[PDB]
């Protein structure tokens, strides 16, 4: 797709 | 709770976040860098009021976070991030909130935090980073 | 010419650009993606008029740029890029401009236009690109 | 202890460790895939012995670590990593060690681990991660 | 999937 | 420093 | 320089 | 030809290529370097015989290529890389090959070449490369 990703780290807190 | 995601930017300038002393973490809003240029990041609000505002103005573009850290507990039956604390090249500001819970803590060796996410009911939920080089 | 630099964003929603087909290509400016939003770039103008004026929207985020090709040339005695060609992976729209003097094109196997910077006297001096995932 | 640093590759396919139920994590050695071949990694090993081995074999290239928890403590004076599990997309390796201390925990949205750097004595004392896309 | 990407540009020469 | 970086290709043109 | 760079979160344990 | 796909890599240590000046590029082989040690890539042949080996052996780390340019063409009605010329920040290494036919470059302002794929037949059909920072 055209949409730039990046890293992700996480989540921290309610599940 | 509600969801945002902010996406990522170019840098962080300013955090304003909100704590009660007693429940965990209220309000939460960044003012990115983008290309150089201040982005006034959208305010993630509480579903609640009584929470106490706190600035974090950084130094940018030479003070940047190097470690965030904070505590994750049980308020009203509901798993929320009672405290954070975020850690520079230059200063430590907090810890804000309760510190009481599970802790959690992100140290980065190489990279920037250059973004948020997460959700906020009467608290906030959870919270994610965006990391790049 | 006059630098101008605008940055990474998140992707490329419109182009708009002119041209002369005696001379070369004249005005610069971009519509980027911010995080799902449309970001509207500084208009980069030459330092002249008379140019045709044309408008590259983009089918975001379906459609993206998969190619960029042009030619680079001399006019007045400036090296200048007088020609310009965007292929996405829907259509392709151009060459703008004029088709003379030496080639390049930048070919994208993976990955995404999420920037552009260069300089702009009477004529696009040169430009540059960002490239990210 | 000594410091290993392993540099980033392609993936993880194979993680080696070992541990003892009553100090902390000893031995510690990744087999990478690069580019699609296995990479057999350095053995970083404990100054001592006595420690019980662990093979986690990861069905690469659909399975991946999406999760890294743990606890840090106190042995003998010094602080260690006690504890380590391992959260793929398909299963759950782990704990293995001492669960005590203070833990810790890094989730991954979007990213692989590709990568290990850290110092082994009697124990492991510290490790890193190389994060990418 | 749990193979790293990077960007690539090209090809050049035949199509 | 607390800039973010990304790869760029270029420049193509006047020297 | 001419080596190339990617993101590292750590360390975990001793400080 | 037969397709080949070196992967990426920490950097560029040494191109080992053989050219025709009347044809065009024959053979290509590089030695990568992993982390801080060389790494001997598969030696890429082409189906015939009778080129001109040529060694380029870079100053890792200090030197690295800013730019590869070169000429793609019609040979025995094939389309193929008749030159090559890498340049890096200390020394320009060619033109390699036949000059002659549509010009392409590649100028990199933030980033590093990591990695080589393409086709080799009677001669070099084309070729990619990885970018990374
Ligand atoms: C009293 O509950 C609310 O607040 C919780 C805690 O931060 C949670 O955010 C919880 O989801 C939210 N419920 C709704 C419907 O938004
Ligand atoms: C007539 O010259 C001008 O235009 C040139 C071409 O695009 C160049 O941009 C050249 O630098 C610029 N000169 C100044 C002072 O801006
Ligand atoms: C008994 O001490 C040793 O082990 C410690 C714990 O894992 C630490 O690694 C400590 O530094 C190491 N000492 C040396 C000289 O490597
Ligand atoms: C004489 O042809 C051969 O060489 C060409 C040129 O480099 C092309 O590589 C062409 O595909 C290859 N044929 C086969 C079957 O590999």
């Amino acid at each position: 797709s055209g949409k730039s990703q990046t890293v992700i780290v996480g989540p921290w807190g309610a599940k | 709770g509600k969801a945002f995601d902010d996406g990522a930017f170019t840098g962080i300038r300013e955090i304003n976040l909100s704590y009660n002393k007693e429940t965990a973490i209220g309000d939460f809003q960044v003012v990115y860098d983008l290309n150089g240029s201040p982005y006034v990041g959208q305010n993630h609000k509480s579903f609640i009021t009584g929470f106490t505002p706190v600035k974090i103005s950084l130094d940018f573009p030479s003070e940047y976070i190097m470690e965030v850290s904070g505590y994750t507990g049980n308020v009203s039956g509901y798993v929320v991030v009672r405290s954070l604390t975020f850690k520079t090249n230059k200063k430590t500001y907090g810890p804000y909130g309760v510190t009481s819970g599970t802790p959690f803590n992100l140290p980065i060796e190489n990279g920037l935090i250059v973004g948020f996410k997460g959700s906020i009911g009467y608290w906030l939920d959870y919270f994610s980073m965006y990391l790049s080089l």
